RNA sequence: CUCGAUGUCGGCUCGUCGCAUCCUGGGGCUGAAGAAGGUCCCAAGGGUUGGGCUGUUCGCCCAUUAAAGCGGCACGCGAGC
RNA sequence: CCAAGUCUGGGCUAAGUGGUAAAGGAUGUGGCGCCGCGAAGACAGCCAGGAGGUUGGCUUAGAAGCAGCCAUCCUUUAAAG
């Protein structure tokens, strides 16, 4: 969502690279981190 | 510890791995030697807070080390130091630190704290005669109290290259007293 | 199969023990009057309990040395607490007294040795406001 | 570096309006602090503020000391339009000379205050440098 | 740049791009069950109404509607009114 | 395209950056120093008990780590939480 400025929720929410892209991931709809 | 050099070459020297640092002593000096790598380690210990020395040609294995210098530059990485020994029984200009502990008085009960514009202590005890680590803390802290020179409490070597009543270390309201 | 914190001499305060035990599988009244059969030997001072319920909807069980922090208060003389430990600290107590109190709690209290026992007293009396002064 | 008309004819002799220096607590060794590298008539206000919010998030022991302070100021729109511009003041600060000793998070072991200041940098404006002092930070 | 001169507001018509998309599809989000909303990412195809009172645009009001978009191009257009 | 080494040497790119931009992010990648250890046989796999006085103070109508303001100690033992 935040497109710009993502940084680790749940004590897990991972750091993944898709299309060089960095989009938050972690066992929660409440983390759908993306930029 | 070691550190060499002394010719006439600061720029390149003042560059790479070797940082300038004069061979200062009462009566004589000698081109800057040392190195930007030793300074590290040792310095890292506690420059003018303890003391050692290095073996350059076994020349003169003496103490006194630094009485000046600076990591100056913006970056915060020193360059161009001062070095002076003391094989004499005159050691004065002696500035060694002094530590407390945490004695609970204003803190672990009043949250209050205390400024220590002091910390150090440039004095002059028994030349080549000082405990690299001297501690003194009669305790006390809180409300509008303060302690400084005057009182203090000096052991052995009776110097005080300093004065009375002045930046000792008081207790102020980290929030309110 | 449930842990509780209830008063002695009492047994059936609608609010506290009505819901809980009542739903977790426990006949509030029976266990209640069963409690009264107990805490009737140490009334006035709170007493914790580990009431368990198997397969029928009944029973009860043990009564374990109450939570220090509070039992210590019953000795000195002070309802609640100042307002914050190590911040409002001003509840000075005494040794011996303390060493003679932990000698009475030893039970559910740490091991069976002075040092230990006494120590925990200095601990609890600390987190609340009871200073070992 | 355009600066003002004088220290007592245009606008010179103030308090600049702000929130003083020291906070946190002592500490003999532990060197915990902050400085910069950027040049900028440090935005007073922005300034004053910032630092403060710093205390807002911590509270007590961590040299919430801070070695800054504006003392001169700009000016602009007031009067005719754009031409012969008189001057109406507003917004003093101080030049953050391309880096230097900012404020200090100074104390034994209390990073619970390092993170703080940290929060203090985040804020600020001109980037900022996160750092330690003689020894580091313990 | 133009005063040996580029005719200026609104309207009319004829439109053409653009996307920060009003309607429209596709999505993930929700304190989303349904249904309907809110949040934000992808997409411009097509499309986005009659009146009123105001020189006006703008705007308020009336009845609709899925919707009744923001803005370009001399705030398009006088050798076309 | 247009004249002139698809020269040789040794690094770095895997985005067409080159072919305009800042604050602000992230085990991208390549080169440098630190703390702990692998036969008290080490981090991420797997077997198991996931310790007791801890169930302290404001607020309690509920802090009793898993509302939040202050504590931050003791332990009988495989250690601590």
């Amino acid at each position: 969502k935040v497109r710009s400025s993502v940084k680790k929720m749940c004590d897990n929410c991972k750091v993944v690279r898709r299309h060089g892209r960095v989009l938050v991931i972690c066992s929660n709809v409440k983390h759908k981190q993306r930029q | 510890m070691e550190l060499t050099a002394k010719p006439r070459t600061p720029k390149q020297k003042l560059d790479e791995s070797m940082i300038a640092a004069v061979a200062y002593n009462k009566e004589n000096n000698v081109s800057f030697a040392l190195d930007r790598k030793a300074f590290d380690r040792a310095f890292r210990q506690q420059s003018t807070t303890g003391l050692f020395d290095i073996t350059v040609e076994g020349g003169e294995t003496f103490p006194a080390l630094v009485k000046a210098v600076q990591m100056d530059k913006r970056k915060r990485a020193p360059i161009h130091v001062d070095f002076y020994m003391v094989t004499y029984g005159e050691p004065v200009e002696v500035s060694v630190p002094v530590h407390t502990t945490g004695r609970s008085q204003g803190e672990v009960q009043g949250g209050l704290v205390d400024i220590v514009v002091h910390n150090l202590q440039i004095v002059a005890p028994g030349p080549r005669r000082i405990p690299q680590e001297l501690v003194v803390d009669v305790t006390k802290m809180n409300i509008g109290d303060h302690i400084t020179a005057g009182d203090i409490k000096l052991p052995e070597g009776c110097t005080l290259a300093a004065d009375p009543e002045l930046t000792v270390v008081s207790v102020l309201p980290p929030r309110l007293t | 199969q449930i842990k509780l914190q209830l008063p002695a001499g009492k047994a059936t305060p609608a609010p506290p023990v009505g819901p809980a035990l009542g739903q977790h599988g426990v006949n509030i009244m029976e266990f209640c009057k069963r409690f009264n059969a107990e805490t009737a030997d140490k009334a006035g001072m709170i007493l914790p309990v580990v009431i368990t319920v198997y397969e029928d909807k009944s029973f009860t069980f043990i009564i374990k040395t109450p939570p220090a922090s509070f039992l210590l208060k019953k000795a000195a003389g002070i309802e609640k607490g100042s307002s914050e430990p190590k911040r409002k600290i001003v509840g000075k107590v005494t040794r011996k007294q303390i060493e003679e109190i932990a000698k009475t709690k030893m039970p559910d209290l740490n091991a069976n040795s002075l040092e230990a026992a006494m120590k925990i007293i200095e601990g609890t009396a600390k987190s609340m406001g009871i200073e070992v002064v | 570096s355009i600066k003002p008309t004088r220290r007592e004819y245009i606008s010179g002799i103030p308090g600049k309006g702000i929130a003083q220096f020291k906070m946190g607590n002592n500490t003999y060794p532990a060197q915990v602090e902050n400085v910069v590298e950027k040049p900028v008539q440090i935005r007073h206000n922005a300034l004053e503020a910032a630092r403060n919010a710093a205390n807002r998030f911590v509270q007590n022991s961590g040299k919430f000391r801070i070695r800054k302070f504006p003392f001169h100021v700009i000016r602009e729109q007031d009067g005719d339009g754009m031409r012969a511009p008189f001057g109406k003041s507003v917004g003093t600060a101080a030049r953050s000379h391309g880096a230097n000793h900012d404020f200090i998070a100074w104390v034994n072991p209390d990073p619970a205050v390092e993170f703080a200041w940290r929060r203090a940098y985040m804020k600020v404006t001109p980037t900022v440098n996160i750092d330690s002092s003689p020894a580091g930070n313990a």
